[PDB]
RNA sequence: CAUAGUCAAAAGAAGAGUUUGAUUCUGGCUCAGAAGGAACGCUAGCUAUAUGCUUAACACAUGCAAGUCGAACGUUGUUCU
RNA sequence: GUAAGGCGUGGGAAUCUGCCGAACAGUUCGGGCUAAAUCCCGAAGAAAGCUAGAAAGCGCUGUUUGAUGAGCCUGCGUAGUAUUAGGUAGUUGGUUAGGUAAAGGCUGACCAAGCCGAUGAUGCUUAGCUGGUCUUUUCGGACGAUCAGCCACACCGGGACUGAGACACGGCCCGGACUCCCACGGGGGGCAGCAGUGGGGAAUCUUGGACAAUGGGCGCAAGCCUGAUCCAGCAAUAUUGCGUGAGUGAAGAAGGGCAAUUCCGCUCGUAAAGCUCUUUCGUCGAGUGCGCGAUCAUGACAUGACUCGAGGAAGAAGCCCCGGCUAACUCCGUGCCAGCAGCCGCGGUAAAACGGGGGGGGCAAGUGUUCUUCGGAAUGACUAGGCGUAAAGGGCACGUAGGCGGUUCAUCGGGUUGAAAGUGAAAGUCGUCAAAAAGUGGCGGAAUGCUUUCGAAACCACUGAACUUGAGUGAGACAGAG
């Protein structure tokens, strides 16, 4: 069925819980995803029929197993941007985004057996189409399980992604072991409070915080903070002339003016260091035109969705072969 | 041509007696008379509006005559 | 050519002959077997084709080609014929329909056997 | 003031195989797209809206598809008081 | 059927117009149909009366009008074919009579010799036309089926009558073919209305329900008719629709396939089963109904829908393909056989190409095959191609039509151009919103055009006066197997 299409799109495109087997699999294949990509230089038919093909794959499985191909030719148009676009404004798909389900099949199910309501009204259409004022809640009998479902899916997440990869890098075995002693500690209200007031997620946090800022100077953040301050970083440097000819013409000053300088030439120009630590992979909230109030749950559309913050793992450059959007405007182009 | 000039000049009306006014009589035979006495007037009355609406297309080409 | 030229004189069209005129624009004609027999190929290829001379229904003489292997056609059977050449074979250009009126379909075909008139295998 | 004001009327431009020992050109054949009042094979759960003798303007069983007015007019004959 | 007596678009004069709206005047008297009349005839001036049950309410007649239709005419636009070059003889025109509601060779007579045609008449073939449908970077091509507008036809030919209107699908007369009765003398019929049946064909539906809605006829109404319509039935024929579950699950079960027989040996495969959750669609059981279509009232649809309840993942996945073009590979069988094939090509003992197993890819209630159209095809090239050697410069000229072609100044307003008015039906295409959830509508835009009025005056055409650079002459010198 599902674990199969890992082999064909040479990646883990499936969100279940591998077996052991399945990692080994999954192993050998990014091994063959690794060399098919040194191998790109030789390939006559690399851009116009395997990487499309791939893309298109990995669009249909992001978006529920629709057929995408068939439905973006229905359109005349060549650009996958406004037949995106409207796809992010379904009411399966923002389902999805608000972050009320965990897959896009939940969500149809939901939305086809009469359990979601839009403007307080029962929509049973899976494929409508959300423009900005409507607002979104389920039904009283239903929203109960539903409020706990979005606790238990918010707090295994947290467990699940930002505990197991962010400095608590363990083996599989010993960490499938370890989640019952973390699972037990979330089975109250008191836990979960205790568990948000604690040191080790505050370092945890902190240490994001410190590699958010080190991810940066990949941008050169590091280059503008000194342009930025560029006056002040010099008058340091005639500061130090100025007492090292002044003061010796004729030492603690000299090594403290030394320290200070030295510390600020190396803090504005360390290039920047990619480490071999994986990046960990963040849920986003779609917080640019979705607002939502978690309690009930309940949630208004008030703007239009943003051809950049769509939540797929396909890189800028496969998906550009879709989409041809001028990237780095900030713009649906 | 604007929202003004319909606001002002509609003639919004009140409610109507006609509606309801049948009272039903002791004898079919007069009460078809009565139908038939409805119709005639019903009848009148369409032919006095047909009269006022002849007047107002005179006067309003009258108008659009003298302009051009 | 000029564009007064092209005034008095337009474009015409290409002319292309017709490739299954005996079809008469229909998709497919009923016919029945007047002479069933075998052809040899054109060069370099080597078989026994299996062919039947058909009269159609508006009294066109064709030669259509019986597809698969091994059939039960004899003469004055019915066939349905539809268009479509054998490429191994001159003059033959029609296709004998598998699974409709006299020609049966091939059971025990299992892949592509819709071509053939061979129904799904229901399973036990 | 305001049931005002906003000036929109498109989108749509893709190539591949096949003549030669190889090449470029000329030039056809074939293929990937969309579609139909379609037909046939295999296979089929549902709702809705469309469409459904393209051939014989061939021959037609049967029932229905144009009546109404007694407030135009006599006529005869039914009942009952 | 019809190639222009049609149609599209814009105009015109020489006409008529029931019902409908609005004025005015009348509605009198005799006779006839076995009996009468709003039937027929006569007199004036044309007529017609009914109702005190419909008594100042209908109806009729004459005259002026509006409105709507109809007849007639006309400019422009609208197939192929020259291996069809002449066609016409009431033909083309004139005069005079007749006919028509009305112009008119519409036609009798007389007179003239015209009229049409290489800007394609006539002949032959095909064809209803339009709005539009499909396709397409604009253009074009194919089509003209549904629906709407116009026309033509109603078994095949020919006629007229009645009528405001017909030369009349379910009217009449005549002739013909076919057919059904006949008591044998003679009569009757016309589904290309809705259903339906034979037949032909690859192929196309029920001998259904109701006049509830909308539209239409008759009636003062009450009503009555209405196979118009509305609504059900059959058919994956079409449609950017929905569903066939959502999670979890390792004995990685059994079984299937492959394997130096590599890593649970690899794979079918988290796949299944099992376990938990939800029951859309369909199924079953009920309940309200001025929910709604319809209102003063009337509901065929409706055994529906809506609302509630029962139940259990239960009832719901195929078809084509896997040598290249073109996404997707192994085993067995066969051995130029059997077969495959859109093209190139495969098969002669290790076939990824034939046929089966196993696996996989694309689409998906569809998916292939055939037919047909456009695209790719710049492969008839306006957009946008060519002709030395590849298809293609006429052997070479002269000239008809046609096409194309210098300067200035002045005039003009046909083309051109600007604005206004009329028209360009609705539906469809495009924009937008709302509605709806496979369904609808409003407002725009577009409809590139034509007619009228009034501006402009550069260009094209036309008119006038001029110019000399292109063409042509003269005078004087020449050359030449013209
Ligand atoms: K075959
Ligand atoms: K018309
Ligand atoms: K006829
Ligand atoms: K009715
Ligand atoms: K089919
Ligand atoms: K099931
Ligand atoms: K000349
Ligand atoms: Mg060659
Ligand atoms: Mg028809
Ligand atoms: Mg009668
Ligand atoms: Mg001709
Ligand atoms: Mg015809
Ligand atoms: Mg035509
Ligand atoms: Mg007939
Ligand atoms: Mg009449
Ligand atoms: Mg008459
Ligand atoms: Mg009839
Ligand atoms: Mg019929
Ligand atoms: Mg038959
Ligand atoms: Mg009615
Ligand atoms: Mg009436
Ligand atoms: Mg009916
Ligand atoms: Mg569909
Ligand atoms: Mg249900
Ligand atoms: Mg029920
Ligand atoms: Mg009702
Ligand atoms: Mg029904
Ligand atoms: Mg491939
Ligand atoms: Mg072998
Ligand atoms: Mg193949
Ligand atoms: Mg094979
Ligand atoms: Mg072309
Ligand atoms: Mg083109
Ligand atoms: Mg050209
Ligand atoms: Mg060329
Ligand atoms: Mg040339
Ligand atoms: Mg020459
Ligand atoms: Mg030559
Ligand atoms: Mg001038
Ligand atoms: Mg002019
Ligand atoms: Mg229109
Ligand atoms: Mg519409
Ligand atoms: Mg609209």
């Amino acid at each position: 069925l599902r674990f199969q299409t890992c082999r064909l799109l040479l990646g883990n495109v499936w969100n279940r819980e591998l077996t052991i087997i399945q990692r080994r699999i999954l192993r050998r294949l990014r091994n063959r995803k690794r060399s098919i990509k040194k191998r790109k230089i030789y390939s006559k038919k690399y851009l116009t029929s395997y990487i499309q093909l791939q893309t298109t794959r990995k669009l249909s499985l992001f978006y529920g197993d629709l057929p995408i191909t068939e439905m973006h030719r229905g359109t005349k148009r060549t650009s996958y941007i406004p037949f995106l676009l409207n796809l992010e404004t379904r009411f399966d798909v923002i389902l999805l985004r608000l972050h009320f389900l965990e897959t896009i099949p939940q969500a149809r199910q939901l939305i086809s057996h009469r359990r979601v309501c839009v403007n307080k009204g029962m929509v049973s259409i899976t494929h409508l189409k959300l423009s900005h004022g409507d607002i979104i809640s389920f039904q009283e009998n239903n929203a109960i399980i539903r409020g706990e479902e979005i606790r238990r899916s918010f707090y295994k997440e947290i467990l699940v992604e930002k505990i197991i990869g962010k400095l608590l890098h363990q083996p599989l075995r010993m960490w499938r072991r370890s989640k019952t002693e973390w699972f037990h500690l979330l089975k109250t209200k008191r836990g979960c409070r205790l568990l948000l007031k604690s040191r080790f997620l505050q370092q945890l946090r902190s240490s994001m915080q410190e590699e958010d800022l080190e991810r940066t100077k990949k941008f050169g953040s590091e280059k503008v903070c000194l342009g930025s301050s560029f006056a002040e970083h010099k008058r340091m440097k005639r500061n130090l002339l100025k007492s090292l000819f002044l003061s010796k013409r004729r030492p603690i000053v000299y090594n403290s003016s030394l320290s200070l300088y030295s510390n600020s030439t190396y803090c504005f120009a360390s290039p920047h260091k990619l480490t071999m630590k994986r990046r960990i992979k963040r849920i986003e909230l779609p917080t640019h035109y979705l607002e939502v109030n978690y309690r009930t749950p309940k949630a208004v559309v008030f703007y239009g969705p943003n051809i950049g913050h769509i939540p797929h793992d396909i890189r800028l450059k496969d998906l550009n072969l879709l989409l041809w959007s001028r990237n780095g405007r900030g713009q649906n182009i | 041509t604007h929202h003004r000039h319909h606001q002002e000049t509609h003639s919004f009306l009140e409610p109507e007696s006609y509606i309801g006014s049948w009272e039903a009589p002791k004898d079919p035979k007069d009460a078809e008379r009565m139908l038939a006495q409805l119709r005639r007037d019903y009848a009148k009355k369409v032919s006095l509006y047909r009269k006022d609406y002849v007047h107002e297309i005179e006067m309003l080409r009258v108008e659009k005559q003298r302009k051009d | 050519p000029t564009f007064n030229q092209l005034i008095r004189h337009g474009r015409e069209e290409k002319r292309r002959t017709d490739r299954t005129r005996a079809l008469d624009k229909c998709p497919q004609k009923l016919g029945a077997c007047l002479r069933v027999s075998t052809r040899t190929p054109k060069k370099p290829n080597s078989a026994l084709r299996k062919i039947a001379k058909v009269r159609l229904s508006n009294r066109h003489d064709i030669f259509a080609y019986i597809p698969g292997e091994g059939h039960n056609l004899q003469e004055h059977s019915q066939v349905l014929i539809r268009g479509g050449r054998v490429k191994d074979l001159p003059g033959v250009k029609f296709h004998c329909i598998r699974g409709v009126k006299d020609l049966m379909g091939i059971p025990g075909r299992r892949r592509g056997r819709s071509k053939y008139g061979a129904e799904k295998p229901k399973s036990i």
